[PDB]
């Protein structure tokens, strides 16, 4: 392949291998329950 | 920037300031053609920001000097010549820049950036208790009520006055009543009925609404994002320092240091 478009995080873990660009949606992380 | 960055003066008769502050003996010369020395007083800096330098040095081993810069805030080119913190990175009359510093594509194609720290963006805090949809309401992009809810802060010459004089011509040419003051200028003006109205910055507009009397409130705050950006470290084009600290940064953002001073330095009752 020569890019990826798709929801990919960034961290520490691949910035080593890998040369981002700006982020172009914030968020976090949450948990699912039933209700 | 009031929290990210502040500065007091040093001690009443010891002049080495309080342990885990920086010196920041500010740069005054704006004469030398005729002028001999201008008096660097040793203040001594304190806040978010130069936490994150703290933390920096540690980790990737440098060395610094702060210095306030005294042409512009941040920077708006007047015709060709550029002002402030992108400007002094620009001209190679400094190395790194530290503060609240926003990323656009205006500037990002002079300096270079890192990845951003802090979530930052556009949001417009009202008056008292919504009643305004943000920047697509009728009100703001067309100025010709009877009842005409007028002058937006938008302190002249900063990052978002450069997207409302880009995008919408009508709110920049109509939104002259402004304020020639900060924040803390305009909080009072609003608290007095200038201006109902004021349209900032995301991250100072939330922190000065978190620690007030009583407290004023944003319009909704989760949708007051408009413009997502982030803040950041500019540096000269293409350095070897921006493969560091970049890394270094994203590290503190993993495992939370960045957590805490969260809670340390920004945090309010209401
Ligand atoms: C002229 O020297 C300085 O002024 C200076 C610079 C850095 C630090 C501190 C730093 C803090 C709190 O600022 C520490 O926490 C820390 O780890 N520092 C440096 C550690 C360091 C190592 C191991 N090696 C180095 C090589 C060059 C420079 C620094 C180092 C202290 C003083």
């Amino acid at each position: 392949a020569d890019m990826i478009v798709a929801p990919l995080t960034i961290n520490n873990e691949r910035a080593q291998y890998i040369e981002f660009s700006k982020p172009f949606k914030y968020q976090g992380l949450t948990i699912l329950v039933k209700k | 920037e009031r929290p990210f960055v502040i500065v007091e003066s040093p001690d009443p008769g010891t002049g080495g300031c309080v342990p885990n502050t920086v010196p920041c003996r500010r740069q005054s010369n704006h004469t030398f053609s005729s002028g001999d020395v201008a008096p660097y007083t040793k203040l001594c800096c304190k806040g978010f920001c130069i936490d994150i330098l703290k933390k920096l040095a540690r980790v990737v081993k440098f060395s610094y000097d702060l210095y306030l810069v005294t042409n512009g805030k941040h920077g708006k080119r007047v015709r060709g010549v550029w002002n402030g913190m992108i400007g002094e990175v620009y001209y190679k009359r400094a190395d790194m820049a530290i503060g609240s510093l926003t990323i656009n594509e205006e500037r990002s194609e002079i300096v270079d950036f890192s990845v951003p720290f802090v979530e930052t963006g556009i949001s417009v805090m009202v008056a008292r208790s919504d009643t305004v949809s943000g920047l697509s309401d009728k009100k703001f992009q067309r100025p010709q009520d009877q009842y005409p809810p007028f002058r937006f802060g938008t302190v002249p010459n900063g990052s978002t006055e450069r997207n409302i004089r880009s995008n919408y011509r009508d709110m920049h040419t109509h939104m002259v009543k402004f304020n020639q003051r900060s924040v803390e200028d305009a909080l009072t003006s609003l608290k007095m009925g200038k201006l109902d109205a004021f349209i900032y910055d995301a991250a100072v507009l939330n922190y000065m609404a978190g620690k007030d009397e009583g407290c004023k409130l944003v319009t909704i705050g989760s949708g007051k994002v408009f413009a997502t950006t982030g803040y950041g470290i500019a540096m000269q084009k293409d350095s070897h320092w921006k493969r560091a600290i970049d890394l270094a940064l994203l590290q503190f953002l993993g495992d939370g240091e960045t957590q805490k001073l969260e809670t340390v330095w920004l945090s309010g009752i209401c």
